[PDB]
């Protein structure tokens, strides 16, 4: 995996590659790692596919039940439900999740949850095996309050490099845009992002 | 007959007489009130001085839940404490899982479901208290009142205990004369007056006034007790109105 | 609380009787008569079905006689549903014993186990007793052919000939009169049917109102055969004995 | 809390009666009439869809239920008690049989399992008996076609034909005159419709009558082809139209 | 084992080989790897053969009870969700690797499940020891908007690649076609490209060749009357 | 006479505690109505705020169970909320286990089974409520399924609940006897709500303001309640023709 | 413990068991009786892990004695052996299994036949004319295969047993301090005090 | 009447009779007095004997170095409640290195007694307690009733004829509260208070029981010749 | 150490024209030590035959277990269990011990009493059914048995011809396995007669 979430002026965008691995064999070259736990609260999955799918399904169940009783949950609340599962089952899980969401009050927010189960609220976050190769690039190129087009370019260029160097990453670059306007899915194919 | 001997038994009317008998214990208790103001809530209660040997200001009746919710009740005091203890557990588990402090409507249902559960079986007795509670959350101020049956609604003003009719009448005047709203400091003054006026039903023994409040501007949305100069100012305002 | 509604099924009367056991026995006295007769060369089990209908499918019906294993069978008097609960427990106990010792369960050990289960419902648990009386007909290599009975109290006793259900007083007198020790199976078959014919509350005793079974060493050489009689076979034995 | 009713609510009275079972049978007597008739090549079960309101959609309320592909059930008495028994009966057919032997249970054994559930509600702590009497029709390879009645006590009896509920006494007399051992399935359906008309007051048509059969295998209802040994369910619920067609030749 | 699943115009097809092995030995030459969860939901299994059938029948049983409870025809996502949650609970110890396919009122579906309960969605999938040989064929010849006839051809061609090139797979090709608004057709032994040639010699023995010590009649009948 | 205190049979084969739970149902003195359109299902209910000290926004007997399912209750609010919380939990669990949204009729059955258990098990009392579930099901379309203390449930073309249910029931019966169809032949939900309110006015014989009613609407993929101002717009359209 | 032998002759069963008990470095005792009487006509010898052997043997003994009192009847050797097997077969999948091998010698009073059953710690039962556990069979079975006849007398069985013990004393590295020999027949169980 | 068979049943006027009957057991019990100043807190308890051969039943129980109570009613119930207090005082010291506040100790006793008044099968406690203690906010006196009601007071009395001692304390309120730094005079006031509840019998050497706790005074009980000084 | 090859032994089953055959060796051992030459591995419950190889204690335990279950089956069903049904019962019973299994290799053989169709089936230790038309093999010389059966077998053999085929398959396989032999038994099964034959073989 190479995954990232970036806040910008109008909200937040999640980004991911599409490669799933069992060794050197690419078990799925068109995987969807950007997952929906609520209308405008999504997550990026890295680590064990089984673990992150089981966790995401449980979180979706918790937030659906939260919504029926207390109305729309915050992104912070969603991150806390993720954390509770990851921390309390740290011995039996291998999951690195980035939580991203859009409120109207709080706007775009990003929370990263590494292996231990700790929570870290950040302006942007990167994770997965391929993220190691773009710490330098992302730190130099990230600005706060970017536009939608700038943020898409930042994520596209960043994951392009991650894919280029990390054998575990590859395929298409999926993205999900979260703003007041709604939810937009984007896809970018190899012929596009490789020539960058 | 015999329908009133056991809890959770429907009478031929469709009534639970045991719950209705629990209300009698509430009506027997001291007067307590709640006032919803512009950016918060005010709670007040009548404390009967049974003897000179009672230490003033020490036997505190109003209780805090979490850091943003106040609870006051009339009837069997121990039952009220048991309910608040549950409320504190409910609020603790909510904040544990969801991070944010429990919203007041969410909290209201937690108590409601718990009180309602004690009308479902004959192995438990219904609660002998009506509880007035509320506070400030992300969506603003809320005031609730919860009965032995488990029934609760939101309120602009609320009152329960022996002097509830007197209090209710005074609260209804405030609602009519202030459609735009009441300030937090005004509500503290008005709360003092209403308890003093409601003390005519308990006129044999003298009493001690106790007030608390949550306000976005005055207390940063946290529950606090009214003390010292602000308490004395409210007592003076109250004493002036009865004369 | 709940105490208010408790019947207290497991208590003594001032006279030292178990209310529920006594009342369960009263229920069994209205059930169809079942008779067991033990002979030197086998055992007979006869039982009367209760006021049947012409539209009842008899050949696939079983309310009185049940097989516990290849060597042991029972005649039921009381609540059929209650009896089936106990019967399945007894069938399992027989198989447990066979698995453990690699030998067929002795008749008395099976009877004691069921009777102990009935006893438990009279001493603890606060539940109603089983409204069932059994007649056990069985064979083992220790005591040979054996007849027993158990009732809701959990007490069991051995018999040469016995009846349970309705009109046991009249039935036991008739058996006591005509029974002899050197009797044979064919004679016992006739006695069982003659007794039912006289004690029955029905106008006449016909094949469709009966269930019949024999346990014989009339199996080719040293072994035992259980025969649950078919409707046509009951009709034939009724003509043979001269009742119809 | 805790269930503190660990004692029997059904007990023997001085006369030897089990009051609660008798009273449950009384509830069955008040219930709507249902019947069953066995033929040489099938079994039919039928009942009236007594609609509580004309605004209610009576198709959504199923009085005749499939238990297994070859077994069906109908009742008289308390509908809710029936509904939960059908849920329990369907599950027990899998847990205590199909998951063990890899095949559906025979009619008599499934009936035995339902009976056991009804017996336990007659003896267990803090419960009342079920207020229903069931009629269960079914087919299996070694026993052929069969029809069973199950009462609140847990007792069950096999029948050639029978009726339960409101007008059962009159209906059973009607069936005794018409039933013989040479009936074809169509003849049994015809007799079922004639019998049921006597106990119905108002409208008598495909929309107010619920009727199912246990007959030939229906490969068209199997849902798949390719396995010769799987030939489809013998249970089939007759449509509203199929009933009305047989009411013209009535 | 080689198993594949291929989406097409109006439905989905799954296929499998028919060889089951105990190490290097062929236990059964005509094994049935296409299992039925419900009439129009079928799945193919690889890995531990007992686990793939056990887990299929358990979920299939619960799916049937669910269908009766809800008065609705079963959905593939129901079978998928029940399978993955079961497999995740057992943390991979139940060695079931499944390709789940079917049609329901929502439409046609194709999923794969791994033993740890990880799932994925696709238009073409392969699992088992011959999955790489099969996937090579699928990656070479798959296109969008395949017809029913094209999908059956592609699926069986992918299984053949497994049969011939993977030692874990062999013998025959089984196919199951699930089309929308139609009965699912189970095509057992759709291809038979591995019939054994006639032997050079008959090995029928002369009667009395085997030395015998004792003969006796075995009593299979019950205890007799009279 | 303890056969009237717990849920066991009387000599007549009756369960008196169940019958008395039905009587508790009308303790609130509120009437509700539900009807189906082409693309929607509408439910309306009387709203009564007798005390001036009450916050009228918190007084409600309509619940949002899931995104698709809505529930109106006839009975005391404690039992109503008890049922609501449970239905919400059941709907959520269903989605998690079986991978699709719980249908309206299946939820109704599940809550009805839970109600049946209270009529058989002695330690649990029945809830004194009648639950009317509404949705636009993806398979069955517009749906109305109603549950009662006896554990009985059934689908409905339309239905009414409360003290004056019979008057509303007959009014609706007569309309469907004319039109000879199982629904309100109308495109927009706005007009289906107008039909519902109009026919309640005719049956009860009372006029309504914006604060006297409470409305819930089910469409494909969402159920929602109308605000006082959304209802006012509805009342204005009724008066202008 | 070490060596336990058994032989079934015409009208009796003979069990031979070593007397030594060794705690690693030293021989703590040289007169130990590795057997328990389960019923008047049924004897069980045993060998396996320390402690478990006696604990098991006495547990079986208590259960058979309980059965005898309850029914006022002696179980057949076959019935006893099946009970013992089930207990060991139950034991092998326990948290901590009984590490005990046994021989059951009994005289069936119904069939008037001696019977010898060999059961290992796994619950593996076989009826035999002669049997052993551990390495005892490796030395003795070639002699028993040669000399054994089904119609042997008790005295002939003891002589064949002496030849077996002599071979053990010659070729086994361990000093097992001789054997206690017991005979099971129609009259019950007795010990041969000179061997 | 019909509503006093168990603790789970309200009467038509909203009363809990089993709780009221438990309250009655306290009135039958022997008198005990509690009073405090700003520095010290005192318990005085009239012990009761069975006859002349018997000992005098002990009335005062120590809970910690800084806390203890006197009882009136069922003594075994006082042992159960005092044991619970000992544990709670102890949990506070072991876990939080903190002496348990007297007010918080009252809250714990209230909640323990409440659970016995709302559940089927159980029964209310049949004893009344007077808890004294010295913590971080000075001296304290508490009165516990088995209904659950706990009250903080300057002085009080419970048991038979307790009304006489309570009236005396109500008069003396202004005097005894000022008795700071003088333990002997505060006990004198307690002994004079309990004397207003005596009839026929007087305070003897094995009759009287006194306990005290204060600023630099651990909770200590005085019996026998140690109280002859105050007779 | 390996539980499935401590005691040793083999079972083989075949189909013929209107008949089935099942056969087994008689050896029980403790690894190298031969302990018993009378340990039969084929049992029968009514007309359904079951052979079991593997760990001997489990062989005995399972026989007792299926006798238990088929006896209760017969009492309730009022008929003898059929091979197809019994096969499913074996599979269920083995899989319930998925993570603590009986170390065995069962083989079912019999003729359906109603259809008259010959039936055979095999299982792994964990329950997986192998239902072959031709033959089933099991035990420590399963490889050897696969080699014999694959060449010697032809379809539709008459009962007396089938006897010679299965006997020669077992004998020659057993002689190439250290832990099999010490005698052999062959069952020939027809719709209403079953013949049991003990074979003479080398005793090493
Ligand atoms: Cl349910
Ligand atoms: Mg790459
Ligand atoms: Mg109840
Ligand atoms: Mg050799």
């Amino acid at each position: 995996t190479s995954i990232m979430a970036v806040t910008f002026k109008d909200g937040v965008i999640l980004g991911a590659d599409s490669r799933t691995t069992t060794g050197a064999y690419i078990a799925n070259r068109v995987t969807d790692k950007l997952t929906r736990v609520h209308d405008k609260i999504w997550c990026c999955r890295s680590g064990s596919a089984a673990d992150t799918q089981a966790i995401a399904d449980i979180v979706q169940y918790h937030l659906e039940l939260y919504t029926s009783q207390y109305g729309t949950p915050s992104t912070e609340t969603a991150a806390s439900v993720f954390k509770e599962l990851c921390y309390e089952n740290k011995d039996n899980l291998t999951a690195g999740i980035i939580v991203a969401g859009y409120d109207d009050k709080n706007k775009g927010e990003v929370y990263t949850i590494p292996l231990g189960g700790s929570v870290h609220k950040l302006p942007y976050a990167i994770a997965g095996s391929g993220s190691t190769f773009i710490y330098g690039y992302c730190d130099k190129n990230f600005r706060e309050n970017m536009s939608k087009e700038e943020t898409v370019d930042f994520i596209k260029h960043s994951l392009s490099q991650a894919i280029k160097w990390d054998g575990s990453s590859g395929g298409v670059i999926r993205m999900v845009v979260l703003t007041a306007a709604g939810v937009e899915r984007l896809i970018f194919y190899p012929d596009e992002y490789e020539q960058l | 007959t015999g329908y009133d001997l056991s809890n959770s038994v429907f009478s031929p009317d469709g009534r639970n007489f045991q719950v209705e008998y629990a209300v009698k214990a509430v009506e027997n208790g001291t007067t307590s009130i709640g006032i919803k103001c512009n950016d918060g809530v005010v709670f007040a209660v009548e404390k009967l001085i049974t003897s000179k040997l009672l230490v003033p200001q020490k036997n505190v009746k109003i209780q805090v839940v979490d850091r943003h919710i106040g609870c006051v009740y009339s009837g069997l005091i121990p039952d009220g404490r048991h309910l608040v203890n549950r409320g504190r557990e409910e609020a603790a588990s909510f904040k544990k899982l969801y991070k944010t402090p429990i919203p007041i409507p969410a909290f209201a249902d937690r108590l409601g479901q718990y009180v309602q559960a004690h009308t479902l079986y004959n192995s438990v007795r219904p609660f002998g208290v009506s509880t007035i509670f509320g506070g400030v959350d992300k969506n603003g101020a809320h005031l609730y009142m919860l009965e032995p049956s488990g029934s609760y609604w939101g309120y602009k003003g609320a009152a329960t205990g022996k002097g509830r009719q007197s209090a209710k009448a005074e609260l209804e005047k405030l609602v009519d004369h202030h459609p735009e709203g009441l300030s937090a400091r005004e509500a503290v003054k008005q709360a003092a007056k209403i308890i003093y006026l409601a003390h005519e039903d308990n006129k044999e023994k003298d009493f001690e006034l106790e007030i608390s409040w949550c306000s976005l501007s005055e207390t940063n949305g946290l529950h606090k007790f009214v003390k010292g100069d602000l308490l004395q100012e409210a007592i003076d305002f109250a004493q002036k109105e009865i004369n | 609380g709940s105490r208010r509604y408790d019947s207290r099924t497991t208590i003594f009367s001032p006279e030292g009787r178990l209310y529920q056991v006594e009342y369960a026995l009263e229920s069994i006295s209205h059930a169809g008569t079942a008779i067991g007769i033990m002979a030197s060369d086998g055992i007979v089990l006869a039982a009367e079905r209760k006021v049947t209908s012409t539209l009842l499918e008899q050949d696939t019906s079983t309310e009185k006689l049940y097989k516990l294993n290849d060597k042991i069978a029972v005649a039921v008097a009381g609540l059929t549903a209650d009896a089936e609960i106990l019967i399945n427990t007894a069938r399992i106990h027989a198989q447990n014993y066979l698995k453990t010792y690699n030998e067929d369960i002795p008749v008395e050990i099976l009877v004691r186990r069921l009777s102990d289960i009935k006893q438990g419902y009279t001493q603890h648990g606060g539940l109603r007793p089983f409204g069932v009386s059994f007649i056990y007909a069985g064979y083992d290599d220790r005591y040979g052919y054996q007849l027993y009975t158990s009732n809701p109290s959990g007490n069991y006793t051995g018999w040469k000939a016995i009846s349970v259900g309705a009109n046991t007083s009249a039935a036991q007198t008739l058996l006591q009169m005509d029974y002899k020790d050197d009797m044979k199976v064919d004679d016992a078959i006739e006695l069982a049917l003659k007794t039912l014919s006289k004690t029955t509350d029905s106008s006449a005793l016909t094949y469709d109102r009966l269930e019949f079974a024999t346990i014989r060493k009339g199996a080719n050489d040293g072994e035992v055969y259980q025969k649950i009689f078919k409707p046509q076979e009951i009709k034939d034995i009724l003509v043979k004995t001269g009742i119809t | 809390m805790t269930d503190r009713y660990s004692f029997s609510l059904t007990t023997f009275s001085p006369s030897g009666k089990l009051g609660q079972i008798d009273y449950a049978l009384t509830a069955v007597k008040q219930g709507v009439t249902s019947l069953g008739i066995k033929a040489t090549n099938g079994v039919v079960i039928a009942t009236e869809k007594k609609s509580s309101s004309p605004l209610a959609m009576s198709e959504t309320l199923s009085k005749v239920s499939l238990l297994t592909p070859d077994i069906g059930a109908v009742y008289s008495g308390m509908g809710p008690d029936y509904r939960v028994l059908v849920d329990k009966s369907r599950k027990v057919a899998h847990t205590s049989y199909k998951r063990i032997y890899g095949e559906y249970p025979p009619t008599k054994l499934l009936v035995s399992e339902v009976a056991k559930i009804m017996q336990e509600a007659t003896q267990s702590g803090g419960v009342r008996p079920f207020g229903v009497s069931l009629l269960i029709a079914g087919h299996d390879e070694f026993n052929g076609f069969s029809l069973y009645q199950v009462d609140p006590s847990g007792s069950y009896f096999p029948w050639k034909a029978t009726a339960i509920g409101k007008g059962s006494v009159a209906a059973k007399t009607f069936l005794e005159k018409r039933w013989n051992d040479e009936l074809e399935l169509e003849d049994a359906i015809h007799i079922a419709l004639l019998t049921l008309k006597e106990s119905v007051e108002g409208e008598f048509n495909g929309d107010t009558i619920e009727l199912a059969i246990i007959g030939d295998e229906n490969p068209d209802l199997l849902g798949y082809t390719g396995i010769p040994t799987d030939k489809g369910p013998r249970f089939r619920k007759l449509t509203s139209q199929e009933i009305n067609d047989r009411l013209e030749a009535l | 084992t080689t198993i594949v699943g291929v989406k097409f115009n109006n439905g989905v097809v799954i296929a499998a080989d028919t060889r089951s092995t105990q190490g290097p030995i062929v236990a059964d030459k005509n094994c049935a790897k296409l299992h039925r969860i419900s009439p129009k939901i079928w799945c193919a299994g690889a890995g531990t053969a007992a686990d793939t059938e056990a887990v299929t029948q358990l979920i299939g049983s619960n799916i049937e009870l669910h269908s009766l409870y809800t008065s609705r025809e079963p959905r593939v996502v129901s079978a998928l969700q029940m399978l993955k949650q079961h497999l995740f609970k057992y943390q991979g110890h139940i060695g079931a690797y499944l390709i789940v396919a079917g049609v329901d009122p929502t439409g046609s579906h194709l999923f794969s499940i791994h033993a740890d309960g990880s799932t994925d969605v696709g238009y073409y999938l392969s699992l088992g020891s011959g999955s790489l040989a099969a996937m090579a064929v699928l990656e070479s010849h798959w296109k969008q908007d395949l017809t029913k006839e094209e999908a059956i051809k592609l699926a069986s061609d992918a299984i053949q690649a497994g049969i011939w090139n993977d030692l874990g797979s062999g013998s025959n090709v089984d196919v199951c076609v699930m089309e929308i608004g139609k009965d699912a057709e189970y095509l057992r032994n759709y291809l038979t490209p591995n019939v054994r040639e006639e032997k050079q010699k008959s090995y029928k023995f002369p009667r009395g060749t085997t030395a015998v010590l004792k003969e006796s009649i075995v009593n299979i009948c019950d205890i007799q009357e009279e | 006479g303890y056969d009237r205190h717990i849920t066991i049979f009387s000599p007549e084969g009756r369960l008196y505690q169940v019958e008395y739970a039905f009587k508790a149902t009308n303790q609130t003195n509120i009437n509700s109505l539900a009807v189906r359109g082409k693309d929607c299902t509408v439910v309306i209910s009387q709203k009564k705020v007798p005390d001036k000290l009450l916050d009228p926004t918190t007084v409600s007997y309509i619940f949002c169970i899931s995104r698709t399912i809505g529930m109106v209750v006839n009975g005391p609010i404690p039992d109503a909320r008890n049922a609501a919380l449970r239905a919400k939990a059941e709907a959520a669990e269903f989605r998690y286990k079986y991978g699709y949204d719980m249908p309206c009729d299946v939820l109704a059955k599940r809550m009805a089974n839970l109600s049946q258990i209270y009529t058989q098990r002695a330690y649990m009392r029945p809830l004194g409520v009648i639950l009317t579930f509404v949705s636009v099901d993806e398979e069955l379309g517009p749906s109305i399924y109603k549950t009662d203390p006896a554990g009985y449930y059934v689908g409905y073309k339309a239905t009414a609940t409360g003290p004056k249910q019979q008057e509303i029931t007959t009014n609706l019966e007569n309309h469907f006897k004319k039109s000879k169809i199982d629904h309100i032949n109308e495109e927009s939900w706005e007009k289906v709500v107008e039909f519902a309110i109009t026919h309640m006015i005719d049956a009860l014989g009372t006029e309504f303001s914006k604060n006297d009613l409470e409305v819930g609407v089910a469409t494909k993929d969402k159920f929602f309640t109308l605000s006082a101002e959304n209802i006012e717009e509805r009342l204005v359209a009724i008066a202008e023709q | 413990m070490d060596i336990i032998l058994g032989i079934r002759v015409q009208d009796s069963v003979i069990l031979a068991s070593s007397k030594a008990v060794t705690r690693g470095i030293s021989v703590l005792k040289d007169s130990d009786d590795k057997t328990r009487q389960l019923s008047p006509h049924t004897l069980m010898s045993f060998a396996g892990e320390a402690g478990d052997t006696v604990q098991f043997a006495e547990y079986i003994q208590a259960n058979i004695q309980l059965y005898s009192i309850r029914e006022d009847y002696e179980l057949s050797p076959q019935a006893v052996s099946s009970f013992v097997r089930q207990e060991l077969a139950k034991s092998i999948r326990s948290r901590r299994p009984y590490q005990v091998n046994v021989l059951i010698g009994g005289y069936d009073k119904k069939k008037n036949k001696p019977e010898l059953y060999q059961i290992d710690y796994l619950g593996t039962k076989v009826e035999l004319p002669y049997g052993a556990h551990g390495y005892s069979g490796f030395y003795t079975f070639s002699l028993l295969d040669h000399h054994y006849r089904p119609d042997m007398t008790t005295e002939e069985g003891l002589d064949l047993l002496k030849l077996c013990v002599q071979e053990l004393e010659k070729r086994m590295p361990m000093d097992f301090k001789g054997v206690i020999v017991k005979i099971v027949d129609k009259d019950g169980i007795r010990q041969v005090d000179d061997f | 009447n019909n509503y006093d068979g168990d603790t789970v049943t309200f009467s038509p006027t909203g009363r809990l009779f089993q709780v009221e009957y438990a309250l009655e057991a306290i009135k039958q019990g022997s008198v005990t007095v509690g009073l405090r100043s700003n520095t010290h807190a005192v318990l005085v308890a009239l012990k009761r004997n069975a006859d002349e051969l018997s000992s005098y039943q002990k009335k005062i129980i120590k809970c910690d170095e800084h806390m203890g109570l006197s009882l009136a009613g069922l003594a075994p119930d006082a042992r159960v409640l005092s044991n619970y207090l000992r544990q709670q005082c102890n949990y506070s010291s072991l876990v939080f290195n903190r002496k348990l506040a007297v007010e918080r100790a009252g809250h714990l006793l209230c909640d323990k007694a409440q659970k016995n008044t709302q559940s089927y099968g159980g029964r209310p406690y049949g004893v009344g307690l007077l808890i004294i203690g010295y913590d971080k906010s000075g001296a304290h006196l508490l009165e516990f009733q088995p209904s659950g009601n706990v009250t903080e007071l300057y002085g009080t009395a419970i048991g038979a004829r307790s009304q006489g001692a309570k009236t005396y304390l109500e008069r003396t309120l202004d005097t005894f509260i000022k008795i700071d730094g003088n333990p002997d005079e505060l006990i004198k006031a307690g002994v004079e208070a309990i004397s207003q509840s005596l009839r026929d019998e007087s305070l003897t050497v094995d009759n009287l029981s006194i306990a005290i706790v204060g600023k630099d005074t651990p909770f200590t009980i005085y019996d026998g010749e140690a109280v002859a000084k105050y007779i | 150490s390996d539980p499935s090859s401590i005691n040793g032994g083999i079972v083989v089953a075949m189909t013929g024209k209107d008949c089935v055959a099942i056969a087994c060796d008689l050896r029980l051992g403790s690894q190298s030590l031969g302990v018993s030459n009378k340990f039969e591995k084929i049992f029968h419950y009514g007309h359904v035959f079951l052979g079991i190889t593997g760990l001997a204690t489990d062989v005995t335990t399972l026989n007792e277990m299926f006798r238990y279950k088929t006896n209760l089956y017969k009492l309730k069903e009022e008929r003898a269990i059929e091979p197809e049904t019994f096969t499913q019962l074996v599979s269920s019973s083995l899989y319930e011990r998925r993570f603590g299994p009986y170390f065995v290799g069962p083989v079912v053989a019999g003729i359906n009493s109603k259809s008259g169709k010959p039936f055979i089936a095999g299982f792994d230790l964990i329950g997986c059914i192998d239902e072959a038309k031709d033959f089933i093999v099991s035990g420590t010389a399963s490889d050897q048995l696969f080699g014999m059966c694959e060449s010697l077998y032809e379809p539709n053999l008459e009962p007396e011809d089938l006897f010679e085929t299965i006997s020669q398959a077992l004998l020659n396989a057993a002689d190439r396995d250290a832990l099999s032999g010490w005698g052999a038994v062959v069952y020939i099964i027809k719709k209403d007669e079953v013949v049991k034959r003990y074979l003479k073989m080398r005793q090493d």
